[PDB]
Formats: structure tokens, C-alpha cells, sequence
């Protein structure tokens, strides 16, 4: 389960280049219960 | 017992009913006095039972007048103790104007204990041992009397003394009698007055020694002419004490089978046994009152009156004993904080079938609800209200149910219910959940169980030790839970145990933050603690705790590691102390010592160094002629993570010596007579290898000296000179006393005065022994003593000379 | 404000957004600065905004790599209002990797606070003090930086002030400090010569005492200068701004034209530009001058979400106005803060809530007040259980709404009441709202007793050092219940002591009586008190909750006068000849204020020595309770057993005096203070000082010498001896000189003056002589005579 | 209400001698609730 | 010990009853309570 | 105190040594464990 410290550590190892997007959250989703590269790279710049 | 047999009476309000102890001996039941509300010292000072032996509960209250019973009982010998009254088998209640006690012939309470409460007037209360009376002495009960708030004067006049709280004080029972401490030889079969232990079957007292005919009070049974141990075959046992044959429970039945009013039983025979009734499985065929193993299953139903019964005493339980289908409900209301395992046990063990609702209220001293051993299923026909089978509640002790791993519980009807059961973890209760079959098919409170109890069912795992002297460090395995930031910290024990007697229910606590998280599998720091500081020999108990913030709608119990003894590594141990030079021979020194206060180790060998020295110079040379726990536990370990996950939900928007063995003293020989000795002493604890002993102890030593050593042997030769000067040798002792520091001269002309000279060793050398000037002329005589670090000498044989003009 | 504004903006991923920061000194929202990834110190060295002056709401940075300072983005960023916080902070700044030190000029927060937070290189942190940056500092937050580990050292280029009892100076940067200002100028500003700015400045001012020269204004800006209020052509847009009538409607034709979501179509009232006038006013286009209407039209938070989270100062914000909610509202306040004030000012106009209201974990609420105009929960979309009010573990509160006059109504739904230690059941009970008819017992009121009953005093004697106490006997409907009483006592210096420092005793209960006429009236006497020290008393009772218990009311009590104690620090000095000026130190081991000091001298004789010489349980009382319920529950066992049924001078005010009228001599003086002046005195032991007055020269002056000569080469002298000696002449030093030799001199004691009767010379050689007399005392020596000549017969 | 000394007290002065009678009472229906001289003097034996 | 017993007696009795029937040994035993007291006075 | 200090560092380190300062002005400021030693370790 990816919480509140090392979860901006994996967006980063998972999005890279790509940058996070911009214009219930993303802790609950990752946190409270476990999440996959599938979820977490969605958050990442298009 | 010499008298006669009645049963158990009540006495009340006029004094006339106690006449009707006109000559019972023994009572086969209960005897009661109360309600004296108009009695004198006056009424009670010429009334006395002396035939009265043994009692089978015995209680008093509120009796105005009476001082003592030291005359109305003068030989009430043994309280059984059958059935008891509350949970008690002798009570003094509330009585007014008594003072002392006087049953000093009281002598065993086999069964309960002894509650005198509240009065005014009596004494002599801390002068009576119990624990020569009843068995169980922590369970007694006495609170509030006299001699409590102002003590007395009790004089006792004879009266053995007994140690409590490690202080002896003597024990009496008024101001002329003392109690009966036989010796612990005879135990309860008691002693006469020379000590000499009564036979077997005698309990308490006896009249003549190693006679049965002669108990005073028979310890197991009881027949028509003797205590006996089992009855003769041809008689069956009968209330716990007699001894009766067919006739008298035959009159018994018949008698029952006449009155149809008395609450009689219709007595059967079983096992050589008269009893109101067998148990379950058996059925009378009403021709041979001997009752037979029954074909169709007969359980023993037991109607309970008004569908309810409370439970909160020995005697409560006990009019349940021997039942095994209740027809009612149950409430279990223990008081107090004494411990009934054992009689509930007992009495209640044969439940099996119970058809209505169990419910435990304020049950305070339970630990737990097996006693209810062969409880195989409830039906829940009769529900309280909120229709709950099982209740609990403010248990404030209980710690556990049935052991599921074992039993098998089944309930029909009804739901359960569980309220303020801080030492019942929650766990336990799921398991009573899912084993009942309550749950799906059909309650427990948030958090109102367990929580002063370890209910984390996480275990963790030591990983390395490493113990040395006085340090040791820990390392256990990592551990976290889902969320990481939950963990506070960790929870470290430790307790000085000498010998495994701890089991987490005095420790020294210890705050651990928790080690940076890393990741991958890969090692973490295996979190650990470094031991401050630790006894060079002393074994310690340590477990390990977590912290962890709980959430509402997520339960993490944490986790805690088995308790484990480690004992550190020994040390060289410590200087013994008080060694005494205890010289008892001219060669010999019996040195004493005593082992070291702090061995830190124990003793294997005391290693024994002793060096010789050589006399002072001075002999030689000179003449002599809680609300801040709950603080820290929310606004910076909560809040801190309520702000992170809500900054994250905003901004991410989806897409030479000797060794001396177990003794404490030790005979040195082949020493001097006399000349001084330095002796040191050393402790060792692990010199198989070379010796690692501690500090020497130090001490001067001296044997005894002789006579014969300061002794001058034979005469003095001696030279005259014409100047009144005469000079003698004499041969210097071979082995002085430690040192001749000076010789004492005595010189007399012969039939004349007597005259001494001081000669010191100086003086002995430098005239080469002695010199007496003035001298008159004539016959002379000289004689010479010798004088030691000890004494003096003989003095030389008599030697004569001429001395001239 | 020179230059234009610019609205909030986010900014990430790569570092050229950041030059979307053009030119514009107002930022009309929010800054935030995250996720800068992949980013060295080189490219933030280069890039500069020293143009922007002041952000309105908020100023966010997080997770930003290379950056050390904010020295070189923002060296004017003068104001952060604070308009719309973001959690409960206008400046936020977390997980900092490489920031070093904060980075100065910057002057007012005016609504929130700062939460710094998981910075591992950030130092210069303790150098700030932030009184004078915002108000509320106990509502600040900072932990576990790196300048929180005792490493940093912050070596400031800066005017000092003391934090908790220790003084040090503040600085922002190493190469700036803190542009503190006087109290004078205070939120108005002050310049560098420490000139106060105009009224309408805030923070600090180009040219003192001119709105036009203000770097940023306070209350509100029109053009060019700052205005208290905007003139009537113009009205209050964001409470910073002052604009036109076209502004407002430019906005409200480009909300209306274009369809962007989340703006508003902006009106006029009260000489405001809002995005929506409060319930009340309907709204007809045309002149965007919205008017009140006879139709009740309250404002409707129609949340989408279904419910709300209120867990901060936005959350409860973002429902700013709103009277009714078509939802359910949660309150989960945490972190100890007093948010109080704020929450009624956003809640407050909260009339009737669709969906259900629960309060959980609300460390921090004490009351729920915050609604001061609820009226109907209507409860259609209830918690599961099916509660229209839920209660869970807040810890601290303490008081629902004042009965006395606030009318709840439920329209259905149940209610509950769990773990709520500080609650009375008196409270939840009063509460059955109408719904009466249609709670966790043992959880609620544990810490904050529920004894209602209430005990009255009837005796006291309070004395020069204790007190009598004696309450109205308070028996519960079955005694043995009474374990006892509890006393609290603790010293008040005011009358502001609240319940839960005290000190208790414990008290067995009186023994009771049938036909108690006056019982024992049980008391206490206190083990000793400072006399003159006001005290608070209170008693309570202690009984098996199976009887709710009494409580007396706090009761502020103080002894009478005692005697005072000996002065303390006296000192004695001379100023002139005739005065000497003594000096103490208000006396504290005496108690009570003082009235007036005694002073008594007495003359003292010199020294003999000087005449003489020759110079020439928790788990413990559960053990208790649980016993002595067993102790009544034999005795109820028993009865249902056995009875079956058929000179002087005082100084007031003055810690000083000067005793004039004195002789040089040593003297003896005592000073008595007394702290009471109604009798003839009320005095203490008195305190003794010795003091000296310099010494009178001219009174040691000897006025020739009277002589006579002898044939034995002997010459007798007589003298006057002085009218006022200096203490004592010891001694008299007499000079004489042969004509024509050298001088002598002879020492003449005064033993020996009585002795010889004044003094002789010895052994003089015939011929001319001269001879003087000099006096000598323990103050010095006086004049000498004047010349004296006699001659010696050969 | 009567209870503890008291009720033994006030049963004594109600009885007026005549003994106690012998051969949930009391406690419950003079000690949890009052009484009155109608129940008292009920348990004086006749 | 029982010297302040004595100063406080004469203070909470002063009027009244500060004589005997001894109370300072049994004070250390039994405490010392204004109801404790009051009695003493009384013969 | 430093003394203390290395009377159990150097237990803690066995073979793997360590220098003499560094640590001990932090122990004087924080309390020691195991996380605070074994990375003091100087091989």
C-alpha cells in the first residue's frame, strides 16, 4: 500500500518525463486500500 | 459425643427458647440467635451449654446483654461447615455489648471462612490465629469492630506465639484461656496437652492419644460407638459425619412420606450413602429405597421458582449442586474480589442444559466463565430485555471464556450482548461469535472490551542477542502496518525475574521511535535497544510492544513479542567482607569469613593468599629502658496525517596459596608462633580456567605463642671484673615469640635484697648480652627473663658467682 | 500596486510556466508551486519576481527540487491577506527538499496562519517571531525541520525581542533581518527612519503619512492611493480592490456569454461587487442591482457530493451564506485549535439541513454554538442506524446549545450519544427537541461530574492562619452510599478559577441520626494557609454511581490581617552632617499591603575599645468501591434473610526616608513596618541598622595655645577642647619646631590628656620655639591652632 | 427511607416487643423504596 | 505531633471547652477531623 | 557522557571501530539506541 510519504515517490518513479496533471482524492484510493502502476499512472501528465 | 442429636434451630426474642438446648451435643444443622432486643449481662451470666460438641454455620446478631460466649459455649469443638451462610460458616454481626470471644475450644472450620462485622464492644480480636482454624485464611472477613478504631488491653495470661508479617505475637482467646497450638506433626488429627498427636480419626482434640474411642470430634465419620474412617460396610455415610444403618434412613423416607408439608426429602440409599436424593441417571423403584441406573435419560431437572435464580454466593450455587437441567435463568453476581472458581466449579459443573438466559452483571472477581464445564447448550426460552441469551457487563477482571479450542457451546434462541469487559480482548469475543452460531444466522459494543488488555494478536520475533556483563542489545524483525505513519513508536518491558513468574498481568517502559522506512525486502535497520544497565548476574524477562493510532472504521491491534528471560553473562565477583584471623593453635589460624553481600555470581571457590611479615623496625630499634497520554496520541500523530492525505487529495487531481570449596573457613597450618601474618582473600566464580577472583581481603593474623619460645635455656655463664662490673652471656632463645624486644636481669647477693636490670636488644648487642655494674662484693646470684612481642618468659636457672673488692 | 494583476495559478512539471509570473505585482488568488522534479539550483538562480507585491489568498510550495531560497523569487512580496486559507494557512510550504533558509520584506498576514512542515534542509526558522507577521500565532504550525534538530546555525546580519523569557534578534536571511516597526505605527507601517505610514497603508510606505505612497493598502485600493472605503462611484470588489460599475459588469457579461464553469454572475449591493447578494435578494438582470423580494428565497448549498466533510476553515467556508443544505453535514475538527469563531461566522446563517448532522472526533469543539440560527434537521437521508444527530469520541466538549432559549426541531431520526467524557447526561436529557418520546451511560459526563445537587456553607471563622468550614448535612434516598467528601482548596489571586493544581482532602461522612435535628454539620479545618492570600473552596461529594452526587458551588475566601514580618534590605546612608537617608526594600515575608513603615534611632555612645586605647490510583479505589458495595451487600443479604414476612517617626508610602536633626557620631536604628494602620499600630520586629554621618572638619577645629615653661626643660600646653568633637577625639596631635630646626611632632591621647591634664613637652633645648595642636577623632583630623612661640631659658 | 442500622432501629421501636416472626423481603420494599408503619409492623411476630 | 493540636484547639474552642475529659496520641492514630474535635470540647 | 559513550560503542561495534568526537554532542541532546550507534560505526 503506497501512503502518504512514498507515494509522491512512486508517481514520480512511475511518471517520469510525463509530469502530473493538472486543471474523495487519491488517498483513499491508494492508501486505504492497494492500487496498481495502472491507477497511479493515470495520474500523470497527458 | 456423649449427648444427644437435634437439629438446627433459630432462637429469638425471649430467652426462654434457649433453654431448648437441654442436652444436644451435636446439631445436624445451622443454629441461629437473634433479636435479643431486651437482655441484660444480668440474663446471661448463669446460662451455660456446656454439652454442646460440634455444629454442623453458626451465627449471632444482635444479642443486647451478652459479653462473651466463654460460658455459653464451653465445648463446641468443630464447625463443619456443610452449608455455609453466605459464604461464611461462622458470623458475628452487629452485637452490642459482647467483649470477647471465649471459644477456645473451638478447634477446625473445615468448609468456609469467618466474617465478624460491625460491633461496638468486642476484644481481643489480633490475638486468634485462623490459619490453625480454617485452611483458607484470605478469603475471612473482618472490617469493623472494636479494637479496630482504639485498641485494647489484651492481656493474655499458656498462649504459644505465632509469627505474622514476619513479627511473633501471642495468641489468646480472653483474659483466661489462650489458644490450642498443637505441633504441625499431628496436623488436624490434634494433641492432648503433653503434645502427644491424636489418632487419625480424631480432629481438633482428643481425650487420650492414638484412640478413635477417644476423639473429641471424629475427623471423617462417626459411628454409633467410634470415629471411623469409612463406616462398616453394614452402614452407609450420612450428612458428611454419621454413620447409620437401613433403619435410620428408612424412618427418615417413611417420616417424609407422612408429612406432606415439611420440607423433608425422600431418602435413598447409593454408593453407602443415605442422601436426600441420587443424582442424574438413576431412578428410585420405590421398594428397596436403593435407586438404580435409570434406561431412558433422567436428567436431573431442577425447577427454579419464579423462572429466575441470582447467583452471587457458595450457598446460592450450592442449592444448584448436583443439577444438570435448570428450568429458569441464571445471573451470575459475584462480589467482592474473592475467588469462587473452585466452588462454582463444583456446584455448577453439571449444568448442561439451561433454559432460559445467562447473564453476568457485576461479576468482579470472575476470571473466567469455565466452571461452566459440561455446559453444552442453552435455549434462551426466557430473554431479558433487548432479548439477549448472554449478558455482560462491568466484568472488571474477566479475562476469558470457554476455551474454544475445546468446548462446544450452542445456543437456540436470542442474541448476546457484552458491555465494559476491559480485560476480555475482542478476539475472544468474535471467536464466542462465530463458535455459537449466532452470528449470520442473528450486541458487542465498540470498544469497551480489551482495552486495558493485550489484544494485539500480531507476534513479534527476536531476531539477535548479544549479552555481556553489564549490557545486552536487542533486534527484532521490522513490522508495519497498512499505514505506516500509524505506528507511534515502540513499547519496550523488562523485569528483574529471578525465576519465570511473569506473565504480563513492576516493569521498567521504554520509548522506541521507529526506524526510517525503507524499500524493498531488503534490511531495514532491524530496529532494536541498547540496555542501559544490568545486575553482572541477574536474569531479566523482556517483551516488546507497539504504539499505533486506531482508526474508526479500521481495527489494527498492533503487535508484541513473547516474553523471553535472558540472563546476562557473569563478571568476576565482589570482595567477601568480616574475614576474622581466628588463630587457634601455635601453627594453626582458623580464618573466617562470610561471602560477599553482592557475589554477582555464584560462589564456586574463595581463592586464599596469605603473606608473612616481618616484625616493625620500631620492636627492633628502640629501647624501652491520564488526559496528556491521549494529548500526544492525536493533535501531531493524527492531525499530522490529516494534513498530508488532504494535501495530497487536492494537488493530485485525476486525470603460598589455597583454594577453599563450599567453605567458609579455613585452618592454615605450618605458620610461626608468633610473628605476624598478612592474609588476603579473593571471591572466584568461573576459575576452571585461570582465576578471575575479585579483590583481596585483608587481614593481619597471629598464632598463639608459647611459653617455651621466650624460655632461656640452661644457666648463665658470666665474668667478673675489678671495677664492680660483671658481664654474662646467655644463649638467645631459638624461636622467640615474634620478637624478644628486651630482657629482664634480676640480681640478689646471696641472702641479701633483690635488685632488676633492663637490658633491650640494643643493649643486647652492643655489650654482647649484659652487663651489671656496682655490684657489692661477695657471693652473687643472677637470674634473667626474657620479654616478647607476647610476654615474658621462664626465668634462667640460678646462677651463682663471687664478686671482689 | 505598480504594474497590472494576474489570477491564482498552479504551476508544475517543468520551470517555463513559472514565466507566466510576467509582470503582474498582484496575484488576484493563489500561488502554488509543486512537483518541480528534475530541477538544479542553476535554473533558479537566474529567475527573478521582484515585482509582485501582494497575493490575496494563499501561497503554496511543495516538492520543489534545486531551490534553496526564496531570496531571490520574491523580495517584495509584501501582504498575504489571507482571504481564502487553504487548510486552515495562508502560507504553506512542505516536503522543502533543498531550501536552506525562507528567503524577507514581508510584512502582514491578515486571516490565518503558516504551516512549515518535512523540511530537511531548511534553517533560520527560530529567528522569526511571528506576532508581528500575523495575529494568531498559537494556531501557527511548525515541526521536524531540519532547523528543529539543533543544527542550523542561523548567524543573523536585526532588532532582538524575548520569546518565553529569552532574548534574541531576528533575522530573515543571512544578509537580512525583520523590518520591525513601533507599536505607533503598527499594522499602519512605519518607513526606515521609523516614521509612521498613512492609515490607509499596511505593512510598510515609500513616504510616510501619504495613502499614495503606501507599498500595500489596507482596507481597500482605488487608484494610485489607498482609500478607507471606496468612493461612491465606485464600489468594493474582493475586499482588496475598489472598481467601477463597468468592471462588475464586464465580469457579469463574460460569465454570462462565456460558460465557465465555477465563476459567477457578479452583482452589486451594499456598495459591493459579489458573486452572489445573500438570501433574501432575488436577482432581475438588468441594471445587476439585485433588490429585496416579499418571496422567501434562502440561500441553497445544493452540495453535490450529497454530503460535507467540515474539517477545516475552507471546508466551512465554501459554505459561506448559505442558510439552508440540501445534505448532510459532518464535523470532524482536529488538531486542538479553537475554531469557534470562524465556524459561526461561516455556519451561523445555517437555518434548516436536509440530509442528518454527526459531530465526530471533534477534539476541539467545546460547544456546538456555531449554528446560532438551527432550527429544523430535517433528517430525510439519515446515517446508518437511522440518526438524525450522532455523537462520537469528542473528547473536549462540554455544552450542546443553551437550552434556555434555543428551539431545536427534529423532523425524524433517532439520536446518539457515545464516548463524550466532558458531557452531562443533564445536557442530552434536557435535549429530549420534541423527541422525548417518538445513549452510552457510563461514557458521557465521566471527567465533568453531574451533581446537580448543590451544597450550601454555614460557618466560617478564617483566621490569622486557617478556616472553619461547615456544609449542610447530604444524605442520598439510601445512605452508606456517601463514601465520604471530597474538599478542593487552591490559592486565587482573582476570582477566575475554573473546576478541573487543586488540592483535595479526604472526609469520612458525619455520623448520621435519627431525628438528626442538627446532625454534626460536617467540616473541615485547613492545615495551614499564607494569611493574607485570597483562597477558592469547593466540596463535592463521593459516592456508588448505582444518587447523582452533590457538588458546592466555588466559594472565594481570604483570611483576616496578620501581624507583619521584619523588613527586608534596609540601607543606611548620610547625605549631609545633620541627615541620614535610609533606604528598604517593601518587606515580603510580611503579607498584606503595607500601610506604613516605623522607624526608631537611638543615639548610640562610641565604641569602649576606642575610649580605651592607648594609641601613643484508579486501580486502587476500584478495589475500594467494589468492596464497599460488597460491605453492603451482606448486610442487604442478611435483612432479607433473617426478617422474613408474616525618637520615632512613620513613613507611609515611602520606602525611603531621611532622619534629619542629628549630631558625627555612630548611631543606632531600627525600622518596624506595619501593614495595618486602623489601631494604634500593627507592627512587626523591627529591623536594626547602624549608619555614620560624614565627618565636620571645622568642628574638630582647636580655637593660640595657652603655656606655661618650666625649669626641667618641660613645657606644659592647655587647650580648648572642641564644643562638638567628631564622635570622640582619640587622641591630639600637638606639633612643635625649634627656631631655626627641624619639626616634631608628639602624640597626646586622651587618656593621657586627662592625665597630665592637656599635654607637656620633654627634654627642649634652650631657645626659640614655635608649637601647634592638632585634634585628632574617629572622624579625621581638625585645623591646627594657631601659632604658638615660647622661649627656653639657657 | 429505612436501611442499613436504621431499618433494625425502626423495626425494634415499631414492634414494641411481641418478638420477630420466623418460620426480596425487607431490603427491596423498605430500603430501594419507602415504607410505612402498615409493612413494618407486619413482620413483629403476632 | 500535637503542639498544633493545641494551637489550633484553642482556636476552634476558644470560647468554649478547651480543657480535658490525650487527644494528641491518638490524633497520629485516628487523624484529626473538625468533627474529631468539636467533641473533645463537649465534657 | 561521552566516557559512557564509548564504554558501550565500543561493545556495540565489536571489531567494526569507530572515531572519537560527532555523536556525543547529540547524545548529550538526545536520548541513545541502536539506530544512533550502529551507523556510527567507522570500519
Amino acid at each position: 500500500t503506497l501512503c502518504g510519504a512514498e507515494l509522491v515517490d512512486a508517481l514520480q518513479f512511475v511518471c517520469g518525463d510525463r509530469g502530473f496533471y493538472f486543471n474523495t482524492g487519491i488517498v483513499d484510493e491508494c492508501c486505504f486500500r492497494s492500487c496498481d502502476l495502472r491507477r497511479l499512472e493515470m495520474y500523470c501528465a497527458p | 459425643y456423649p449427648g444427644e442429636v437435634c437439629p438446627g434451630m433459630d432462637i429469638r426474642n425471649n430467652l426462654t427458647r434457649l433453654h431448648e438446648l437441654e442436652n444436644c451435643s451435636v446439631i445436624e444443622g445451622h443454629l441461629q440467635i437473634l433479636l435479643m432486643f431486651k437482655t441484660r449481662p444480668e440474663d446471661f451470666r448463669d446460662l451455660s451449654f456446656p454439652k454442646l460438641i460440634m455444629i454442623t454455620y453458626l451465627l449471632l446478631f444482635r444479642v443486647y446483654g451478652l459479653e462473651s460466649l466463654k460460658d455459653l459455649f464451653p465445648n463446641l469443638t468443630v464447625i463443619r461447615g456443610s452449608r455455609l451462610f453466605f459464604n461464611y460458616a461462622l458470623v458475628i454481626f452487629e452485637m452490642v455489648h459482647l467483649k470477647e470471644l471465649g471459644l477456645y475450644n473451638l478447634m477446625n472450620i473445615t468448609r468456609g471462612s469467618v466474617r465478624i462485622e460491625k460491633n461496638n464492644e468486642l476484644c481481643y480480636l489480633a490475638t486468634i490465629d485462623w490459619s490453625r482454624i480454617l485452611d483458607s485464611v484470605e478469603d475471612n472477613y473482618i472490617v469493623l469492630n472494636k479494637d479496630d478504631n482504639e485498641e485494647c488491653g489484651d492481656i493474655c495470661p499458656n498462649c504459644p506465639a505465632t509469627v505474622i508479617n514476619g513479627q511473633f505475637v501471642e495468641r489468646c482467646w480472653t483474659h483466661s484461656h489462650c489458644q490450642k497450638v498443637c505441633p504441625t506433626i499431628c496436623k488436624s488429627h490434634g494433641c492432648t496437652a503433653e503434645g502427644l498427636c491424636c489418632h487419625s480419626e480424631c480432629l481438633g482434640n482428643c481425650s487420650q492419644p492414638d484412640d478413635p474411642t477417644k476423639c473429641v470430634a471424629c475427623r471423617n465419620f462417626y459411628l454409633d460407638g467410634r470415629c471411623v474412617e469409612t463406616c462398616p460396610p453394614p452402614y452407609y455415610h450420612f450428612q458428611d459425619w454419621r454413620c447409620v444403618n437401613f433403619s435410620f434412613c428408612q424412618d427418615l423416607h417413611h417420616k417424609c412420606k407422612n408429612s406432606r408439608r415439611q420440607g423433608c426429602h425422600q431418602y435413598v440409599i447409593h454408593n453407602n450413602k443415605c442422601i436426600p436424593e441420587c443424582p442424574s441417571g438413576y431412578t428410585m423403584n420405590s421398594s428397596n429405597l436403593l435407586c438404580t441406573p435409570c434406561l431412558g435419560p433422567c436428567p436431573k431437572v431442577c425447577h427454579l421458582l419464579e423462572g429466575e435464580k441470582t447467583i452471587d454466593s457458595v450457598t446460592s450455587a450450592q442449592e444448584l449442586r448436583g443439577c444438570t437441567v435448570i428450568n429458569g435463568s441464571l445471573i451470575i453476581n459475584i462480589r467482592g474480589g474473592n475467588n469462587l472458581a473452585a466452588e462454582l466449579e463444583a456446584n455448577l459443573g453439571l449444568i448442561e442444559e439451561i433454559s432460559g438466559y445467562l447473564k453476568i452483571r457485576r461479576s468482579y472477581a470472575l476470571v473466567s466463565l469455565s466452571f461452566f464445564r459440561k455446559l453444552r447448550l442453552i435455549r434462551g426460552e426466557t430473554l431479558e430485555i433487548g432479548n439477549y441469551s448472554f449478558y455482560a457487563l462491568d466484568n472488571q477482571n474477566l479475562r476469558q471464556l470457554w476455551d474454544w479450542s475445546k468446548h462446544n457451546l450452542t445456543i437456540t434462541q436470542g442474541k448476546l450482548f457484552f458491555h465494559y469487559n476491559p480485560k476480555l480482548c475482542l478476539s475472544e469475543i468474535h471467536k464466542m461469535e462465530e463458535v455459537s452460531g449466532t452470528k449470520g444466522r442473528q450486541d458487542i459494543a465498540l470498544k469497551t472490551n480489551g482495552d486495558q488488555a493485550s489484544c494485539e494478536n500480531e507476534l513479534l520475533k527476536f531476531s539477535y542477542i548479544r549479552t555481556s556483563f553489564d549490557k545486552i542489545l536487542l533486534r527484532w524483525e521490522p513490522y508495519w502496518p497498512p499505514d505506516f505513519r500509524d505506528l507511534l513508536g515502540f513499547m519496550l518491558f523488562y523485569k528483574e525475574a529471578p525465576y519465570q513468574n511473569v506473565t504480563e498481568f513492576s516493569w521498567t517502559v521504554v520509548d522506541i521511535d521507529p526506524p526510517l522506512r525503507s524499500n524493498d525486502p531488503k534490511s531495514q535497520n532491524h530496529p532494536g535497544w541498547l540496555m542501559r544497565g544490568l545486575k553482572p548476574w541477574t536474569q531479566y524477562a523482556i517483551f516488546v510492544k507497539t504504539l499505533v493510532t486506531f482508526s474508526d472504521e479500521r481495527r489494527t491491534y498492533g503487535a508484541k513479542s513473547d516474553i523471553i528471560y535472558v540472563q546476562t553473562d557473569a563478571t568476576n565477583p565482589s570482595v567477601p567482607l568480616d574475614p576474622i584471623s581466628v588463630s587457634n593453635s601455635s601453627s594453626q589460624i582458623i580464618l573466617k569469613w562470610k561471602p560477599p553481600s553482592d557475589p554477582n555470581g555464584n560462589i564456586t571457590h574463595y581463592l586464599v593468599f596469605w603473606e608473612r611479615q616481618a616484625e616493625d623496625s620500631e620492636l627492633f630499634e628502640l629501647d624501652y629502658c491520564t488526559d496528556s497520554q491521549i494529548l500526544k496520541e492525536l493533535e501531531e500523530s493524527s492531525f499530522r496525517k490529516t494534513f498530508e492525505d488532504y494535501l495530497h487529495n487536492v494537488v493530485f487531481v485525476p486525470r603460598p596459596f589455597e583454594k577453599v570449596v563450599n567453605k567458609e573457613s579455613l585452618v592454615i597450618s605450618g605458620l610461626r608462633h608468633f610473628t605476624g601474618y598478612r592474609i588476603e582473600l579473593q571471591a572466584c566464580n568461573q576459575d576452571t580456567p585461570e582465576e578471575r577472583c575479585s579483590v583481596a581481603a585483608y587481614v593481619s593474623a597471629r598464632t598463639m605463642p608459647e611459653a617455651k619460645a621466650d624460655d632461656i635455656v640452661g644457666p648463665v655463664t658470666h665474668e667478673i671484673f675489678e671495677n664492680n662490673v660483671v658481664h654474662l652471656m646467655w644463649q638467645e632463645p631459638k624461636e622467640p615469640n615474634g620478637l624478644i624486644v628486651l630482657y629482664e636481669v634480676s640480681y640478689r647477693r646471696y641472702g641479701d635484697e633483690e635488685l632488676h636490670l633492663c637490658v633491650s636488644r640494643k643493649h643486647f648487642a652492643l655489650e654482647r648480652g649484659c652487663r651489671l655494674r656496682g655490684l657489692s662484693p661477695g657471693n652473687y646470684s643472677v637470674r634473667i627473663r626474657a620479654t616478647s612481642l607476647a610476654g615474658n618468659g621462664s626465668w634462667t636457672e640460678p646462677t651463682y658467682f663471687y664478686v671482689t673488692d
